[PDB]
């Protein structure tokens, strides 16, 4: 069984989170954010899309994060 | 500046996670949450040179891709806990690991006895000394729950890449 997000986060860092039932996208990326310094109130979140290379879907920080199990992600700086 | 990459490797449990994270966020992480892919980064001064820090935390359950990074790190912090006799014993597997990837003998490792906060001792410091010194690398005990030898292990790693 494997529930997981590849999340690309600021200053080349990068990880990968569990999603257990009900979290919302800010609910599991938060100690990820944490231990490096990073609020969540500070960044902008996004999909990178199938089929290309470079696609970028803002998405919102209350998304429930099992809609984005098998997904890659990507955190930046505003 | 120069760039360092340091891997972390060892048995799940033995506080891979929580070493790093101390050294990052002085902060000490309580609870027990397995890692899958963690990369940390860090802009030090390390013996009057500003170092740029790439930390990668491994999974010590299973998972391969471990060959993947195996071959990109200059630097390997191994790490077991005292409490952990097991843990002390897997060292061995991972050396032979990343003595396979590399194709050498002389890698840059540092061996880390984690936990030593605990009084639950069942590998003494001489035994992991032996071991180190069977590698040519040095042999070092931390608490990533006091900090006690956090910055030392991970800066003994920057200055046995130097050497090499
Ligand atoms: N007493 C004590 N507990 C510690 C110490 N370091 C870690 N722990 C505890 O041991 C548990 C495992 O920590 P963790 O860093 O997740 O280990 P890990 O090697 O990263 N695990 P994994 O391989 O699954 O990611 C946690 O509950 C943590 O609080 C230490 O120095 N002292
Ligand atoms: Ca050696
Ligand atoms: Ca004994
Ligand atoms: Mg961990």
């Amino acid at each position: 069984t494997s529930n997981t997000i590849r999340v690309f986060l600021p200053n080349k860092q990068r990880t990968v989170v569990n999603v257990r039932n009900g979290m919302s996208l800010h609910d599991c990326l938060m100690k990820a954010l944490k231990v490096r310094g990073l609020q969540p109130e500070c960044c902008a979140v996004f999909r990178l899309l199938h089929e290309h290379k470079g696609k970028k879907a803002r998405l919102d920080w209350n998304t429930d994060a099992a809609s984005l199990i098998g997904e890659e992600l990507q955190v930046d700086f505003l | 500046m120069t760039e360092y990459k340091l891997v972390v490797v060892g048995a799940g449990g033995v506080g891979k996670s929580a070493l790093t994270i101390q050294l990052i966020q002085n902060h000490f992480v309580d609870e027990y949450d397995p890692t899958i892919e963690d990369s940390y980064r860090k802009q030090v001064v390390i013996d009057g040179e500003t170092c740029l820090l790439d930390i990668l935390d491994t999974a010590g359950q299973e998972e391969a891709m471990r060959d993947q990074y195996m071959r990109t790190g200059e630097g390997f912090l191994c790490v077991f806990a005292i409490n952990n006799t097991k843990s002390f014993e897997d060292i061995h597997q991972y050396r032979e690991q990343i003595k396979r990837v590399k194709d050498s003998d002389d890698v840059p490792m540092v061996l880390v006895g984690n936990k030593c906060d605990l009084a639950a001792r069942t590998v003494e410091s001489r035994q992991a000394q032996d071991l180190a010194r069977s590698y040519g690398i040095p042999y070092i005990e931390t608490s990533a729950k006091t900090r006690q030898g956090v910055e030392d292990a991970f800066y003994t790693l920057v200055r046995e890449i130097r050497q090499h």
